């Protein structure tokens, strides 16, 4: 699984304050890369999080908790 | 139905796969809630990274955000600009 | 003798920081506990490694070696009026 | 003026930790350091405060500290 590099750049186009900005091909492919290790990250945290709780699932209580620290490395 | 929503329901999509796959290997399930908390995080992280983007490039005088400008996202983490160094290299063949 | 040299700083980093919240202390009419102010100040210390990686990075990223104004109002953009300090704070200059 | 950080002593911070031996930094960029470390710190401090306050604390203790931590990070 993976992003649409086309999503994607309509995902950054839509925050650019200047309309000139633009993001080169590679740039793209980089950005897609990017954002799946975001997700997976956030997903693998969330499970090692639920796992020290001794979870059924991983709940939005179990994921909030991760949350910070994610955010600090990305 | 609008643009956006199209945009984050597209997102909740792939998240929603990324998490079947990251279940299925760790044997452990994601709420639905949870899966959607992710995805709205990801919208909202795509702001962060957009604007950063922007400002670097434009930090180089340039208006064409670069693989320079990505592998600048990724300097707080020294796996993750290792991860993203490389994979860099991949795609320049 | 590395030891020795950290410490001096993280020490007078101490001191400072101290002085900071007991301005703070009396303006709002609070008090700090020690270990609170001992937390500040690891805290500053460890931002400070931040930044100054951070700023090496940011002039390399404008092919320069020597940092500059640019380069610290960049490490204040995640915060719209940290920013507007910072920038006013520059032009002050 | 009151209290403030030290030219001096900011710049050791910055060269402490430094990749490259040929980076040095401007003295306006240092003098805007002086200036930023400030506002962290005060920041912190600040907002440690009305933690507390917002608890009908008497000081501030750790406690209410590291609730304000983490966005104070995600500012600077």
């Amino acid at each position: 699984s993976g992003f649409r590099k086309e999503l994607v750049s309509r995902l950054l186009h839509l925050h650019f304050k200047d309309d000139k900005t633009k993001v080169s091909g590679d740039a793209l492919q980089l950005m897609v890369e990017l954002l799946k290790v975001f997700v997976v990250e956030a997903a693998v945290r969330g499970v090692r999080q639920a796992q020290a709780e001794d979870a059924l699932r991983v709940d939005v209580d179990q994921l909030e908790k991760v949350l910070p620290q994610l955010l600090l490395d990305f | 139905f609008s643009y956006q929503q199209r945009l984050k329901a597209a997102v909740h999509y792939t998240v929603g796969c990324l998490c079947e796959e990251v279940a299925l290997d760790k044997e452990m399930q994601f709420s639905k809630q949870t899966i959607a908390a992710i995805s709205e995080l990801t919208f909202r992280q795509c702001e962060n990274f957009a604007k950063d983007l922007e400002m670097f490039a434009r930090h180089a005088k340039r208006t064409t955000i670069n693989t320079e400008d990505v592998k600048l996202l990724a300097r707080r983490s020294n796996s993750l600009l290792k991860y993203i160094t490389d994979k860099s290299e991949e795609i320049a063949q």
